Parts: C-alpha cells; structure tokens; sequence
RNA sequence: GAGGCGGGUCCAGCCGCGAAAGCGUGGCCUAGCGAACCCCUGUGCCUCCCCGGUGGGGGCCAGGGAUGACAGAAAAGCUACC
RNA sequence: CCGUACGGCUAACCCGCGGAAGCGGGGACAGCGGUAGGUGGGCAGUUUGGCUGGGGCGGCACACCCUCGAAAAGGUAUCGAG
RNA sequence: GUGAUCGGGUAGGCGGGCGUGCCGAUGGGGCGGAAGCCGGGCCGUGAGGUCCGGUGGACCCGUCGGUAUUGCGGAUCCUGCC
RNA sequence: CGGAGUAGGGGGGCGGUGUAAGCCGUCACCCGAGAGGGGAACAACCCAGACCGGGGUUAAGGCCCCAAAGUGCCGGCUAAGU
RNA sequence: GGGUGAAAGGCCAAUCGAGGCCGGCGAUAGCUGGUUCCCGCCGAAUUAUCCCCCAGGAUAGCCCGGCCGGAGGUAGGCAGUG
RNA sequence: CCCGGUGGCAACUAAGCCGCCUGGUGGAUGGCUCGGCUCGGGGCGCCGACGAAGGGCGUGGCAAGCUGCGAUAAGCCCCGGCGAGGCGCAGGCAGCCGUCGAACCGGGGAUGCCCGAAUGGGACCUCCCGCGGCUUGCCGCACUCCCAGUCGGGAGGGGGAACGCGGGGAAUUGAAACAUCUUAGUACCCGCAGGAAAAGAAAGCAAAAGCGAUGCCGUUAGUAGGGGCGACCGAAAGCGGCACAGGGCAAACUGAACCCCGGGCCGAAAGGUUCGGGGGAUGUGGUGUUGUAGGGCCCGCGGAGGAGCCCUGGGGGCGAAGCCGAAGUCCGCUGGAACGCGGCGCCGGAGAGGGUGAAAGCCCCGUAGGCGUAAGCCCCCGAGCUCCUGCGGUGUCCCUGAGUACCGUCGGUCGGAUAUCCGGCGGGAAGCUGGGAGGCAUCGGCUCCCAACCCUAAAUACGUCCCGAGACCGAUAGCGAACUAGUACCGUGAGGGAAAGCUGAAAAGCACCCCGGGAGGGGGGUGAAAAGAGCCUGAAACCAGGCGGCGAUAGGAGGGUGCGGCCCGAAAGGGUUGACCCUCCCCGAAGGAAACACGGGCGACCGUGGAGUACGAGGGGAGGUGACCGGGGUUGCACCGUCCGUCUUGGAUCACGGGGCAGGGAGUUCACCCGAGCGGCGAGGUUAAGGGGGUCAACCCCGAAGCCGCAGGGAAACCGACAGGUCCGCAGCCCGUAGGGCGAGGGACGGGGUGUGAAAGCGCCCGGAGUCGCUCGGGUGAGACCCGAAGCCGGUCGAUCUAGCCCGG
C-alpha cells in the first residue's frame, strides 16, 4: 500500500539527525539512567514522571489465591439465547417436550444466566442459578424457570 | 503524515461522479456524501442494523457512507444504500422485505436524493 | 504540570451550651513537621494448593514508630610517586 | 539418671629409634572433622554531600512564619535588610 | 478567481524532486563500435540530464513496480601516490 | 492524538546592592536566528524587514576637494585652529 | 599483590607506587571530536518546581503536523461598575 | 634628402603567473573472475602400540619455492574401465615411456628414514648407548592393570573444528554512588565419551473427570512466583503436533544340573563331542521380577517355544566408475575473425548452463529423457542346527534392595516462596498385620503409587569434510589469505602478522643495418591494432617543453558587478528563408522637463500659462545595409568585498581543527509497547508448530491449539447491567419566503451493575466495533549512529638486562 520512504534518507546532510546540538545523543546519561532508574524508591530524577502518570508501580497491595483454587464459571446473557435461537435449535440446545419449548443449560455449560437483553418467546429454562431479572423477563415474555 | 486518499480506483471515480451529480442536479447531498467517503479509513462509518431500525420507520431509504454490519434487528421494510455490506447483513435486509443496493443505483433512481436519510 | 502536607464549604449520625434563634470537625488569621518497604496496636471480615478440624501464616480498613542534607544512600582521611 | 572437678591406668591416637616384628616416651589430652562466640587494616571492596563574586576554612536563613526590598492587580532574585 | 491584510531565518517539524547498485516485468540500443575517460555546446531555479568531436574495444539504457554495505571537505580520520 | 528542540543568553531602558567597574533581578524593542542604506571601520545607535528582470520617487542623513549633490541666502557671535 | 632489596618505592629483558602476552572486551563516561544531495511551506527557547542536583535529567511553558467540533472570540480604543 | 630638441605611442626584455596542446610520472575508473560469504540437503561422520595427528631431514638430468613421495623416494605390482597420447603448479634444452592397451578413473597390494603417546636405556640441540637368544642377517627386552603362573594370552596411554556429559568458578558493567542483588552458574580452568551423547518405562501427574516411559517443536507467559518488593529475574502442569517399545537382576525355592582357555575330531554354520587345565558351596547354572498386589511353595487339569541363527543352493531389487542422446556451419554485405545485419529452412519430452577468433536451440560439451552395471547391501524360498516351557485357584507358610527413608543444624543453589534441588556434620526406622505422595505443621478421611539395583531404538544437536543454490562481494570489496599465506618478516618467549589479479585470435615475444664500454638510442619489421612483458583501459594531483595573454612606480582572503583591449575559434547554438547597424510612422505605465510671457520675494528662489506638451520601461510597422553574433582564454579601468568548518552571548582574531590528489568512511537488526497512512473480513477476526498435493525452497488445500474482542466491579469471598425513556442541536432532508419543522453523528438529563457505607451520596463501568496484515514515526533493552580512556578480573611467559643466594673457576 502507501510505501513512505525512511527519513534518513532525507537527512543526508543534516550534520545532527535532528538531535539538536551535537552534545546531546550520548550514552545513559542522556536518558536520565538506564531503564526505569530513578523512578524513586532511592532516586528522584523520573519521580516527577511516576506521579503524574505512573502511580501504583511502586508498591505492593492484595493476594491473589491459586489456580487449584480458583473457579471461572461460564455466563450467558438472553441477547444471546435470542439471537443464537436457529443455531440452539438446530443443534440440540433448545427442543421441545410435551408442552413447551425447552431451553438446557448444556451447550457449553453454564452455572448463569444473565439479566442484560429481552425475551420475545415461551421458555422452560433450566441452569444451575438464574438472576431476578432474567428471571422477572422470562416470566414477563411467558415462561419458567426449573433449576437444576 | 501526508493524507492520502483511498487506493481503490472505484471509490475514488464514485466521488468525482457524486460531485458532478450534484453541481448538475441543483443539490447538497452528494457532496456531502463525498467529503465523507473522502475521510480517513481509520475513521471511516460502521453501522450496525439495530441503528437503522431504531431510527427508521417504514418506507424509509438510507444512505451509509460506510459499511453496513449485522447485530440486531430489522423489523420493517427499509431501503439501504451502501459502500459495502455484510453477508448476514444482507441476508437480514432481504428479510424483512427490505432492498441492500448502491450507491450508483440509488443516484439512478433518485437524482435529487430527496426524503434520504443519511446515517454514519 | 505534583506525591505528601495544610486550609475551606457542606451532607448524614451521635452529642454539648442555650429560653430560643443560633454556634460548635481544637487554639481570633497566617509557623510548630516527614514517601516506599518493614514492624507494633485496634477492629471485623476475606483467605492458605483433593475435603474437613486445630495451632500458626497472608490480605482489606484505622492509629502509631523516621529519615532537620527536612520529595527521605547505612558511610573517615593523605598524595610533593601520582 | 546425667553430669562437673580432680587422681590414676592403657588398649585408641601422637612423637622418636629402628628393614617390619617391636622398643621406649606421651596419652583419651592433643591433633582431625563439625558447629558457636570473641579478637582481628594481616588481607579485600567501598564511601568520604551540596550552595559558594575561583576553591578552601567560615555559616548553615539546606524544611517553615511575619515586615521590608517589590516597581499602588498578580508574579519577581542575590553568602539582600529586620 | 482573491492576496494593502503571502514571499528573511539558527535549533526543529512537514511536503515534493535529482542521483547510485541489484530483482520482477515492459520498451529498446550496440564491431557501420557498448561502458569508462578528455575537451566543448544546449536544456534545467538546482540536485542534474542530454548531444557533438576525440580516445577505447564488449556490453549498456529508458519507463512501471520492489529492494539496498545507496550521495563526503573536515573525524590532530584510514590506505596509497605526489 | 502525535513529533520535537530548548534548562550558559546578550545590547538598550527600569530597580536593589556596590567607591566604581561590576553582581542580582525586571520590561520584552533589537542581536542571537536579520540582508540592504548611513554613523571612518562597529552584533544589537539612526533609516528600513529580503522571490527574479527592468523603469521612477523618497528615508536616514548629506551638498569646498578626497566623494553624487550648494565655495547656497538673510541677520548676528567666535580669534582660542576654540 | 609475588620475588629481590647496605631502604632510593629502588630493580625484575629500552616496560614497575604492582611486569609482559592473549583473553573477558566492540568494558563504561552525564566529558571531547565527527555525522555525506536539491528546492519549497512554517518556525523557537536559555524559566518555574523536583532530583547527592549545579558541564546532566524529568514535569510544565514557548514550535510543528493531523483530526474533531460548529459560532463566536479577542493583541487596540470610548464610556462605565469595582 | 640636412641636422638638433621634444610630448603620446610604439616593439621587441628576464624571472615569474594563468590557461590550452604534446609528452613524462602515477595507477584511479570501467569492464572481467578456476576465489570468498550466506542459506538449504542429510550424503558422510571418529583416527591411534598392525605405532596416529603433528613435525624434521631427504628425494627431480639440468630444480630455488609450493605440491607429491620415502634410500623401491613427482614414484613399484596386479585386476577391471577408457581408447592414443603422456612425462604436477609450469608456455624451456636434451631425451624417455606408450598399441605386448600407457597417461587418467575404480578396487586392491608392496616399500614406507628420524623425532613424536614414543615404549630396551639416556638426552644442552629430531642424536647417542646397550642386552639377550637364532642364524652379517633376525625376533624379543617400557609403565599401570586383568586372566594366570614361573610359559604365556590380553587391555590402557596420544589426537579430534563444532555438537555432548560431569565438576571448579571471577571482575568490568547496570542499579545514573554502593554493600543484598546484577553481570553469571557467564569468560576462563580440570576431568571424561561418541558419531551422535545425555534421558527413559511412575514410591509420577492430577482432582469429584481422569491420564499413562523418555526426548524435541508451538503455546501456556513476561503469567504463578522471587526480589535494597528496587533495578531486574522467572518456570511447570495442561493443550495442539513429530516420533513410538519395552525388557532384565537381588531374594524367596533348587543345590553343581554351570561358565572360560588349549589341544583330538564333525561341520558352510549356527554350534556339538572328547582329553588337559582355570574358576565356582563366601553359591556357577535353573526359577522369578510386581500393589493390598506380584512371585515362590501347595493342590491340581493341561504338555504348539519355535522363534531365531549358518548359507552348497535360488529369484528379485538397490547399487559405479561408465553408455546412448535431435536438428543449418545454406546463400549475400560488414569485418582481422560472424556468435552480426538481411534472406531462406529445420528439431524440440531437449529455447537450463557453458565453451568456441563479436550477441549461437540446429559447431562442441552437455540438457529433456532413455541405458547397463562387478563388488557391496536388502527382501523372501529353501538348507542344517538350538534352551526352558501352560492354565484355575486354596492356604495363620516364605520374599519383595539401610547409614537408606525421615528429623535438626551449617554451606551452596533455585521462580520455589514457613512449600526447589545438591553436599557436609549429629541422630536414625519400618520392613507385607508393611511403606510413600497430595506446595506451613499436625489429626482424620479419600485419591494416586511401591524408592533406596541394571539395559534400551526412533523422533533431536553439529558440520574441521562433500553436494546443490543465491534481490550476497566483485581485488582498499569479499575469509587474514582470488597468487610459491597463517607464507615472508618482527619478538628470549608466551605470541604478533603483510603486500601482491588481466599482452594478444595466435608469440606471430621484433630478422637486418648505423652509433654507443654498456643499459640503450635510431632506422627497419610482426600484428586489425604496439597492446612490447617497465604489457587491457589508463583519471587526478605533480613535472618539462611549445602556443596564447600579462609581465621590473607597485597594496589586499585571490572573488563580485559594469565598461574596454589582445587572441581563438566549433556549428553540437543562431544566422543571406537576412547578423549587426541607420533613419521615419503608430500606441504607450508610473513618472515628467526646458527655452519663453507676465508677476511675488532683500535674497537663494517661487507662482501662473507654455504643458501633462517634448520625453518615457516597453508593445507594433516601414524602408536603407549587407555578415556577423552569442560564446571562450587572458587581462586593464572604476565601484564593492577581513577565507572555510567548529563550540560560543560574542570569530578575520594573538581561540580549536585546516600541504595537495584519488579511492574508503557513520541512525543498523531483533523483541516488546504507543500512535498513524492504507487495505481485508466483520460480533467476530486470525492461524502456530505441523500435514497433504504439485511442474518441488516459489504455487494450491487442510490445520483455531492458542491470542485479542464480545460485561464489568472488587484485595478477596463473591455479586452481576439502557440492543433507547426526555430534551438541545451541526450537516442534511421537508414545508415554504424571513419563518417553520424533523433531525444520524455530537452534547445534556434521567435510569441500571458493582465497591465503600447505617444510608444518602461518590468512584469505575453500561444504549454492539473489533481483529489480521503492509509500510512509516517514536519509546525501552540489547555494542544500539561512529571513534577515544586511565584502570578492574582470569590464565599463561620471562632472572641472556638488572637485584639477591649456592657450586666450580
């Protein structure tokens, strides 16, 4: 696409490289230390920069607990079950039973249902937990809920 | 950085022919669809169905200087014109009763460009 | 442009003086002190690798312990061989 | 039960003289290994600040409050004055 | 078309052009004399381009698109010659 | 949203200090980063802010010779080359 | 970091207040020197706070380029309220 | 034609200055390349007491260097191939070998001095000195060890670029100082192996589900975690793939039923059988090898160990040096020579590359593609021959690895944190009614396993060698080395280390004459051309001569503007199809006269009219003339002008760098982050490693493991939202003639989720746009645009100088 040429190249003759005074691109001395030297902690020369853009890199706060321990449970929002309808149905999610259309929790597996959309059909919904307000819409679109 | 325009040679005939329509036609609304086409891609207009529908009634012909995607719903009959759509965009407006076409198309069939409106 | 420090105007709570209206978030106003990390105390909760107990440990909130070179290194000299 | 201090013994260990067997002397000490404290420029690595009518000694007006300097809004420096 | 209300410039930011070696394509030149070298003309603000004559004896250029050990007066610069 | 350079300033005017030269601040016209015409030459004093080729009029200042243009006009002073 | 020294820090292959060769090694420096073609458009700064800071750096102020947005703004003056 | 005296000239002078030409000096530029660099491929991958690598000395008819060889010495013998010349780099004089099959190529033998692990014993000089025994000619005689045994049979030592295993272990540096940390288990040192090595068959990983030896690739991830919690450091399981493989001891029970060496026999042999010896009851062989299990013993019913090995036989296949392999030298011109130009044909499964007197499908090698093959190797049919053997279960019967597991303490190491591994010291078990692990300790449950003994392919790493290829270099480049290069040369030594390519198609490499002591000069010759070995082209600086201009009364950094003199010309610039010059007519911007008539003023001067006339940059026309102009070199006159680069407030400075010329010479690459210019898909986007196909590094297809996004808030437990309710209003649209309405994007309200809190409030978030690429600008780390330290640390060399001491003079 748009292939600019290098600058460089148009500062062939420069004598500076747009560096200024021809004192100034040095070593670490230039920069102020190497790295993230002096950004307090024992040295003060970046700590005008730490406090106005990088607070809370120095310092410690919280536990995070192990993985072994941590559970992520999967979630799904009505939006979703509305939009995916053709999809669930043509693929086991959501079938019928002896009155009503039926929707199961286990597509991916899912411990929630989410509040966050609407609902425009008759629904038997069956998860693990269901929020009140997924649960108000689908009784308010005219279905039910049986946790499992 | 120099702006460049677009590199695809059909946009950039599309917006020389959307000028001369308009200075020949006595109107606005070709230019302005041009300066927008002529904006920078990384700026350029994306709009989904459910905007359409929220702001359209039935009967209702719109102009997108931009693309066209597919997140929501169309629940009456629209006609959109387009720089490019979806497939299920598509798919959607030709449900619902609705007509996806062109810009060139929708100049042929309303060279004043009257009751369009323009959504980016 | 600013961490920490200082001051101002208020909302609620529980209280004081006052017959009441009102005033009161120290000293008629402007000086009297201080980061990260670590520690001690108070307080009630969260947590420690398959599950459950006990001792012990970690975390959140508040107060305190110091850097006067006072936006904070733990620190004595000679060179006339240089 | 375990200890401490002392006294003695010889068979471990050490010293000497000897081709080696042994002999004589010391002796459960010393030496060897492991750990704990002290002393320790014998040997190493480092530090030993800044402002400053050059530097040094001097002095910390090296963080703060009030008046002047300060030019009738604001702002304004000197090893400037009190 | 407008410019009485545009026309200096260090550090520095931005835009367009000239030149060099190799690749994919395209158009071409060369023992009836290529590259290179010496001397002269014309165009171009210019970086530069092209023609004439001479010397030379075997390869070279234009345009589109890519790529790079890609442009020197200076470093008490380096190598060689004077 | 992104890319910088700049942390040694000076002339001139104002203020404090100092025997003074100077030191420390302040204004923000100039030099720095500014050609051309003048002051004998002059960073910042006067006129005046610069694409190229031509024709004219003025500015600062100047008109005995060096040197373009007055041995210019009227009234008065100086005898010290002042 | 050893020798040797009638002691001078003298001598150890033109090398000694810690030899010479190769290696770590293209060690590091806030200090010194250098940095290669053309034309156009715009065009600064040396001052405040912090830093073992004062020949260095960071956050702001002063330049450039691009985008958004959609009607007021303001370097001068007059009269007024303070 | 006489003289004498003048003012401008003339014109010729020397050194010197500028420029052009011809030569000298020098070796740039261009074109060329039997040499380098990089990537792929897996071809090939250890040598040595049967005396290596490395070194020294020799060796050719004339032979100095390199190369080759070893007293048989640029080579000796044999078997196959090829098919006539050959005698190394290396273009000579003399000769020899070869058709009785050479040179060359493949395979195999012989000879093979001295030193060197160096080994009969010694080395201040890669040379010396001995023992035996057999007959000068011959074999044997080192150290350490195993088997032995007074005889003998065996092993080891040294070398190897990179890759591999095990130990020992710095400082520079960064942290803008520095001590924990970092640099770093790095550089360097010691030991030990191979063509690969190491690892390897759960006393494991996990967690309500399950997996199933090791090693490698991609992710997991800059994450868990460590850390003056600073600078910085830093995994694994799991998931997706490549490749696959599992076997044996100790013991319980048995108790010589066993192994090795030599000789006598049989055999192709696998291996049998005999005498004589060495081992072994301190156990050779048989058995047997695992989780609440396996094995042994004990009862018993069953008795397919038969898979391997030897090759008289046998077929196939791989596998050579090597073979075959199409089609114009057709006719004219140019030229020294066609591979050129023009014309006329042909082959093609071959128009890749190269060579040949210029640019060649058809002249030659080759190429596409067909061929054959001895040894050597694979496959199987047959050939002769071997050592123990299953299944089902009962049992108060036996067994299953000790300074080990485990605790405490010290040192090191790790991401391993009260929870990594290693070692030392002090303690120290159970042992099948048993033992271990599950991230502080301990108690109870549940889950998974059986240590303290051994072997093991494939997938992987490397390239001192070979093969192929290339947006790599093209002789100051590229490896240091395109070549008699790790060579010449320097240093006591460790060690340091160059320069140097090209005649021509063919030597046809100058016969002959004059001069010169000679090197040589001059005439003549070869050749298309001197291109003459001081050899392709042959630049600049510098030097000599010739030509032109200036040149001894003269003042500025060597130049700029304007006006002149002397000289020269190509025609690429112009011009008789009209150069230059002379005169007249028309229009004419801004600007703008004088003479002259009157008047004002003491005056220098002014006003009025002349007159906006005459002029005036320039824009057009008409006639006279008949040949230069533009340019270039040098120079005169007048006016102007204190060099270049640099820091610096300030440079002509008595501030720094600056004799001349040519070639070389400085913002690169990767990883991560922030932005942009464009492009693809889009509530989804994108493949990595790898795999399949093909005309085989290009091309086409598969492969979502993972990553970002689609819902956030919170330290954590945990909880868990507007796909539009109201208004203002830019573009734009509608009605109209200003005004009036609708209004995406944008803005303001309102409402919701969560944290805090008694709550109210406040923070963050909520009405669908991201993701993958290419290029550019920037930040951080790495040598990080380029050059420059004093110094710090490691291992080695040196007392022929000099200081000290001993022995002999």
């Amino acid at each position: 696409m748009i292939r600019r040429r290098k600058k460089v190249r148009k500062l062939r003759g420069s004598h500076t490289h747009g560096w200024g005074c021809k004192k100034k691109h040095r070593g670490g001395g230039s920069k102020g230390g190497r790295g993230m030297a002096g950004t307090g902690k024992r040295k003060d020369q970046k700590w005008t920069w730490t406090i106005k853009y990088a607070p809370d890199r120095l310092g410690k706060r919280g536990f995070h607990r192990p993985k072994a321990v941590q559970y992520i449970p999967k979630v799904i929002n009505l939006n979703d079950i509305d939009e995916n309808f053709e999809l669930f149905k043509d693929a086991g999610i959501i079938y019928e039973e002896d009155g009503k259309l039926v929707f199961d929790a286990t597509a991916l597996g899912v411990d929630k249902i989410l509040g966050t959309g609407k609902l425009t059909r008759a629904l038997v919904v069956k998860a693990y937990y269901v929020t009140p307000k997924a649960e108000e819409k689908i009784k308010a679109a005219g279905g039910e809920v049986l946790l499992a | 950085v120099k702006r460049t325009g677009p590199t695809d040679i059909n946009l950039r005939r599309l917006i020389r022919t959307l000028r001369k329509k308009s200075n020949e036609e006595g109107v606005k609304i070709w230019k302005d669809i041009a300066w927008r086409l002529e904006r920078p891609r990384r700026q350029r207009a994306e709009v989904n169905i459910s905007k359409i529908n929220r702001y359209t009634k039935e009967g209702d012909v719109v102009i997108v200087p931009g693309s066209v995607l597919g997140a929501g719903r169309l629940e009456h009959k629209v006609v959109v014109a387009a720089w490019k759509f979806s497939e299920a965009a598509r798919r959607k407006i030709i449900e619902a009763g609705g007509e996806a076409i062109s810009i060139e198309e929708l100049m042929e069939r309303n060279p004043k460009g009257s009751g369009v409106i323009i959504m980016e």
